[PDB]
């Protein structure tokens, strides 16, 4: 029961589900080939969460992997944890989005999200108690901006009761990987705030902060920011399948982490996140797991909390605890920094502890941040788009394939709304 | 899966596709044939047949038969299909109008239909590239005319070409000014990218960083096939950040007739300087927006940048492009138009740049392509349309066109629209 | 007792029938000399259904192999299982039909056909207890279209009471084998709604999707077709010889099956069929059997249930199941797609389950569906019929032979009158 | 069991049927004799004796003895029955009149025997395959002597016609108006199905794909004997859908006088640009319905199809072959008539084409031959009573004729029955 069915879309989506799944296997003892040879029991009692059983104890992904293009799917099962994908799910076409919104909804995933429906009903129908859909995707570019959305817009339409979560890769403020980023951005934001009940907002900008500060890491590759992304991505979903003190499902941090219906982005963390020289000089207990997740510093979001404040927040700790310091610290973090919380909110922490923590690790801990702060980010986007429509930059390539420039100020009207409330919600009472 | 339809006209097409297909040849592991001894990275230019031939994806054509006549008699005469190589009769006389429209109607419905049976061929179609000299005769005129049969029969197909635009001061004919507006009028709404190199600034290049003071063609041409490679590696190679053919368009056109961007390559380098250089990201990078590496004698610094596509290969960390971008982005030298805030595409690949034997490329790990579109080049239409002003003035050679089936009208006709093209770029050079 | 006699007619009908005994035999035990090695002695005790003993354990087939050229049957008896057949019954001529349904049925096989029947009654007189007559043909050539008609005439006229099956190769509507096909199929049609129970309609376009996207079969050769059509023709009659928790004689299926005399043609479907790379991705249980069963995706015929209505259907299961499972699958199928069933009919499904399934399979399942839709494909014929005839096509070869013009307006208004009647019975009560 | 009765008429077929009975000894392992070193296959065309030879099911026939004496001293001398090769005293002179009416009336009594003597000794009867020219002379004459005298004896037996039909610029007799129509209506009531081709359409096939500038009337029948090969391959044979000669008059002949079929075969290919072709059965089946491979030079286009036959052969997937054939469908160029929405009888045949050693073609793996009824063949007909009309306008040459048992009245019948047939041609191509 409360199954989850996994969504991939574009470059990046398969890019790090690729390497989700590659962390979610190895959590529940999967070995490449599908088969189980994990060693404690727990393990496996919930992992019908993720995987579909096949004779000989083949466990297959109840993964949906879609793209516009053939290569990057054909990366993905050549790749290790290739092979444990179902073919059937390899969803894809041949002439690729130019990384332009309008293909990739309008033209092109237009004649192929029907196809890929067909797959993610048949996954959805062999659960047992369907909880939610699991995206996994970009804003930046076509095909995961475009025909991501769409597919939110026809899961929603025909699953409207239950929770939709996304991860979604959002445009960095330094320095662009597209020229029409603001366009894509803007359009799939348009979409998000209205056909989704959580998004993870994270930039590649701020995961080489991490890599650079905390890890000292002088090498990056995009499989390590994609180590980051899945550690989240596993953490929000473990009360779903590994035992606690205090659980806390993917509906229960919803409720919890959203006031209204709109102000549903949050920006993630995880802890411990150390070096290999300087792993020999931390105690790794809860006082300093704390300290360091609510550090600015520590977040997968450009957007600095300190610039606003949070309307909610989440820490979901693993590994086994006392209780009395998870309560005690979250405390004494909300008493410090009133200043950072929204005051017609009694208490702003909501607190999940699983049992079991992530392989090599004694303990840990996601956190998840509903800030007013994240108003920059999407302020931002908007003075980049303003800027490139004021005299018609690209909309040819847009329009050109049936898009309208009244579609574009719609899109524009809906992201300055939602910066203005979340700038309301930051005042006091009265 | 991904496919290309390489057409190469002219004789500058035609010998810059020897130095071409002799380089992907090379990255492939092929023998110079369609043999491979004892795969789906080769897949995207060559097809294959049950025999183990690799058979390039493909057309040669030039009126003229002399330089054709050398591939079928040169050490890559096997590797092409015989009906590929298409030759004609007499040259075009570096005329536009013989080109277009006297000897290109004897010729354009034979080689579109090997167009034809290639495109059918192709899992799925990915664009065209072709390659065609600016300077006049069939990469003018027969360019034009084949541009405009691609455009009606594959309509929203890519189709990107490589022109070897004239110099400001070198000029080898004297009648390119009436060919390069020509052929520009008639491939503006049918063209949807078209990259730029001129023959003096390379020239400069392979002799102010290579330390040769003897170029041939053979060795421009080696540094142009270098440039088709990191554009099409994606399609070819694994990376990290891949980029397709069809990306190129919206990310470097901002407006429909403003599609002719720069071109550079960074690691221009001998092989006997190479061991005194670091060659980090951050300083090929950094030359990339230098003058003096440019493959088009245009200073970018005359104009505003509005486009620009970093094209990394080999040993390339996505964080050093990230800082190397940024700290380019602060430098105010380097201006970009006031409505792009957005202003850069990256791309990077895993495989390495592969040094053709005999050649003068040292054995670089990283290679950066940058293709700019920037607002200096009006300057350089400007000088051209200037040259075509004094010229038809006197009426210098029009006796010539107008005997070959062309009109005094389109003399007007296509100078008014290089006028146009002009203000355009005035317009999109100011803001509020 | 309830023996069957398989006719053959014309080079399909041989082709598939060859493949047929080809099936039979192996899941009978029966070697290609005849002799029995079989290992399970449930194969051996209803073995007279389809063979005749002989003299040290030579089991002969009761089969009749007729064409009017020798070419097909030459090809037969030198293929594997060829020699199995008894010799005396190659009826056959030398001069064929020249796909002219005229020739077949008036001139070539009215010579020819008082010799076949001499071998089908002698066939039918040594079973203890005959059930029906097996034909296997094609409607658009001449034989088998013009000659196989004219047998189940003679047979129907000599046995009014024995069920008459035909498992006949409807013509395709996307590309034609044939230029005479309208006038071919719409002859044979106006003599097969009136002289047999049941007809299994398939068309080879259907049979090319299905080893195009369900099997991934990239070379498929005909004898790939004809192993998918001897499934289902093995699969119709598997109660009469073999034992199972609920059985379905042949009988029973038509009377469960044809509500009204004329509506008795059925398009079948099998499962499990699945590619070779993608078999473990498959839990191989009940619940998927049924669910691709009524796939349209599925099915060996053109035309697509979601058109019209089912009349009836019956799922025929193989192997041992839980009874529970498939009454379970078959009322969800009934209650999600009540829409696609014909209401005056309460119960539109009719199971059987037999305990032996096919070798190498632990579960398999036949479909069988009698649907409104399939006036599709005789209507379509009709429209190719009246183009060619309204300005008299192709006649002269027909009428050279003895026919009349009158005939042919009275096969198409035949045509017409079933069509009408399949769209009379697709609307619902008053 | 099954069988075909060759006769071979004229020049023109006599030496036709040496390439074609020159193949038929090589695809089934005989010797130039009727020997066979140390099966039902062989049957259909040679007949057996105790003594191991294998003879020939075929007569020729030739009022002229030079062609078929040069064979009593050829390679194939032992093979043929001696009786088989009928030989006159003296030719037709290029004159209808003296085949069918003088010479012709002492030669038919004896090559009827023969067909006599040959059909009541075949198991059964499948019908007749004549080789004949449609210049004139033995071809004209002679062949609608015994056309009719076949119709009488044996009726309804199929009886296939191959003629070469008069091209539309190359011409080598100055008659041939004059006889194609005598032939043309003394036949159209006594031949089921007649297979066309021409010498110009052949010649430009075997420069335009065969890469041979010097053809002769050999090579020219080489690629006719592939053609009946490819039509009787299913009686000799095993295949996946077999067709037999009595299928193509219902599938090939709507109306009982339109039934003068096209003719064509795909991979007429080298062996040196073989290795760069995939020839896949999508692009061969393509192949036949262009223009430039036509065996008859009439353009497909200018009319509407009505009738196509795909008899293929070698490694052939009939998945292939529905998806082919429906992509052509798709076409709007490739127009059929209204009339006839099931347009395609598809024969496929697992037995590949086998290559004359000292030919032309390449070892292909398959191959298809398409046999076409197409209205466009109509305007050729027209073309031809147009040649009729000026010379008899003056009596060109009408004293020959009338001088050697023919009456003027033929003529004036002759055209008119043409007329009707052009007409008919023209109802067949409207609708409603
Ligand atoms: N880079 C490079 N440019 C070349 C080469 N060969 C010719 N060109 C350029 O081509 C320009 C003139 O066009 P051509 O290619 O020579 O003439 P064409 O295309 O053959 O047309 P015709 O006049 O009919 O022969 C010259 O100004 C040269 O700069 C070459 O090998 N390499
Ligand atoms: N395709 C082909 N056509 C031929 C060949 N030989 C002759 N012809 C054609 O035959 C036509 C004239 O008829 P012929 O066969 O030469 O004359 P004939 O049938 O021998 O009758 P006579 O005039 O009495 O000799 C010419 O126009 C040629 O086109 C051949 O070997 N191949
Ligand atoms: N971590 C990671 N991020 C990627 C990868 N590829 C692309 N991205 C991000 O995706 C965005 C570009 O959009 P992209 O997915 O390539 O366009 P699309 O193919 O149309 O979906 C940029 O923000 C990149 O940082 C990858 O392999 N790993
Ligand atoms: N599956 C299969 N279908 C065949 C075979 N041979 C012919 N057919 C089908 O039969 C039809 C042609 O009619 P055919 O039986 O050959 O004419 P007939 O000999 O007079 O009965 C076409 O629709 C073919 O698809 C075969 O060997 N296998
Ligand atoms: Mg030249
Ligand atoms: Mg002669």
């Amino acid at each position: 029961m409360r199954e989850i069915v996994h969504l991939q879309a574009g470059q990046c989506g398969n890019q790090i589900g690729a390497k989700f799944w590659e962390v979610i296997s190895d959590e529940h003892g999967i070995d490449p080939t599908g088969a189980y040879h994990g060693d404690s029991d727990l393990q496996l009692e919930r992992i019908n969460v993720y995987y579909n059983e096949a004779t000989g104890g083949k466990y297959v992904p109840r993964a949906v992997l879609v793209d516009l293009e053939p290569g990057t799917m054909d990366s993905v099962r050549s790749g290790p944890f290739g092979q444990i994908f179902r073919p059937d799910n390899f969803v894809f076409g041949q002439s690729g989005a130019g990384n332009n919104w309008a293909k990739g909804h309008y033209t092109e995933g237009a004649e192929l999200v029907d196809s890929v429906l067909d797959v993610v009903r048949k996954e959805a129908e062999s659960c047992d108690c369907l909880q939610g859909f699991q995206l996994t995707h970009s804003l930046g570019g076509g095909t995961g901006s475009g025909m991501g959305t769409l597919l939110i817009s026809k899961i929603r339409e025909e699953y409207p009761d239950r929770i939709m979560n996304t991860f979604s890769v959002v445009p960095s403020p330094k320095v662009s990987d597209t020229v029409v980023e603001p366009y894509n951005a803007t359009l799939s934001v348009h979409q998000l705030v209205e056909n989704t009940d959580e998004t993870y907002c994270i930039d590649n900008e701020a995961l080489y902060d991490i890599c650079f500060r905390t890890l000292k890491l002088t090498t990056p590759t995009y499989g390590d920011l994609n180590h980051l992304v899945s550690a989240t991505m596993s953490g929000v979903t473990t009360c779903l399948r590994f035992p606690g003190q205090l659980n806390a499902d993917l509906r229960k941090l919803a409720v919890n982490m959203v006031p209204f219906p709109r102000l549903h982005f949050f920006m993630p963390g995880f802890a411990p996140l150390t070096s290999r020289g300087s792993q020999q000089y931390r105690a790794l207990t809860v006082p300093e797991l704390t300290q360091q997740m609510f550090d600015a510093k520590n977040m997968m979001a450009a957007c600095d909390p300190r610039h606003g404040r949070y309307l909610t927040v989440a820490a979901i700790f693993r590994g086994r605890m006392s209780m009395k310091e998870v309560d005690e610290q979250m405390l004494n973090v909300q008493n410090k920094n009133s200043s950072y919380f929204v005051e017609w909110i009694p208490n702003n922490v909501k607190t999940a502890v699983c049992d079991i923590p992530p392989r090599g690790l004694k303990m840990s801990a996601t956190f998840i941040g509903n800030s007013t702060a994240i108003q920059e980010l999407f302020k931002r986007i908007s003075e980049q788009f303003t800027a490139m429509f004021r005299r018609k930059a690209f909309l040819h390539w847009y329009t050109g394939e049936g898009m309208d420039e009244m579609e574009f100020t719609e899109a524009e009207s809906n992201m300055n709304d939602l910066v203005s409330e979340y700038q309301q919600y930051q005042d006091a009472t009265a | 899966m991904r496919e290309c339809i390489s057409v190469h006209i002219g004789q500058a097409g035609v010998q810059m596709g020897n130095a071409c297909w002799e380089l992907y040849c090379l990255e492939h592991g092929i023998q110079q044939d369609g043999i491979i001894p004892d795969d789906s990275s080769f897949g995207t230019f060559f097809s294959e047949t049950g025999s183990g031939k690799h058979v390039p994806r493909a057309v040669f054509v030039d009126l003229e038969q002399t330089v054709i006549g050398e591939i079928r008699t040169g050490h890559y005469r096997s590797l092409f299909h015989p009906e590929q190589l298409i030759t004609g009769k007499e040259d075009a006389a570096n005329n536009y109008a013989r080109g277009h429209y006297t000897i290109g109607k004897e010729i354009v419905d034979s080689v579109l239909d090997r167009v034809r049976k290639m495109a059918d061929q192709c899992s799925g179609l990915q664009g065209f590239l072709i390659f065609h000299s600016f300077g006049g005769g069939t990469g003018s005129g027969f360019t034009s005319l084949l541009m405009e049969r691609l455009s009606v029969d594959y309509g929203k197909k890519s189709k990107l070409e490589f022109s070897v635009y004239p110099a400001p001061q070198i000029s080898t004919a004297v009648v390119e000014p009436y060919n390069s507006i020509l052929t520009t009028h008639t491939t503006l709404e049918h063209s949807d990218c078209a990259f730029m190199v001129d023959n003096e600034a390379i020239y400069d290049i392979c002799n102010r960083n290579l330390d040769i003071e003897r170029p041939t063609y053979t060795n421009l041409n080696r540094l142009i096939g270098q440039i088709v490679s990191s554009i099409t590696a994606s399609l070819r190679f694994d990376g990290a950040l891949n980029v397709d053919l069809t990306e190129f368009q919206t990310n470097l056109v901002p407006y429909p007739r403003i599609h002719f961007p720069l071109v550079t390559y960074s690691p221009i380098i001998s092989a006997e300087k190479a061991y005194h250089e670091q060659l980090s990201v951050p300083e090929i990078t950094n030359a990339c927006f230098e003058y003096s590496n440019q493959m088009v004698k245009c200073d970018p610094r005359r104009g505003k940048y509005m486009a620009c596509c970093l094209l990394y290969r080999g040993d390339v960390v996505p964080k050093d492009v990230n800082a190397a971008i940024a700290t380019i982005k602060t430098r105010k030298s380097i201006q970009f138009v006031d409505w792009c805030p957005t202003g850069f595409k990256v791309g990077i690949n895993y495989q390495p740049p592969t040094a053709v034997p005999g050649g003068d490329l040292a054995k670089v790990q990283r290679a950066v392509c940058m293709l700019s579109n920037t607002t200096a080049i009006a300057e350089a239409w400007a000088r051209l349309d200037h040259k075509f002003d004094l010229m038809y003035s006197k009426r210098a050679f029009v006796h010539w066109y107008v005997g070959e089936g062309m009109e005094e009208g389109e003399f007007s006709e296509a100078r008014e629209d290089m006028a146009a093209l002009e203000k355009d770029y005035e317009e999109v050079g100011t803001e509020s």
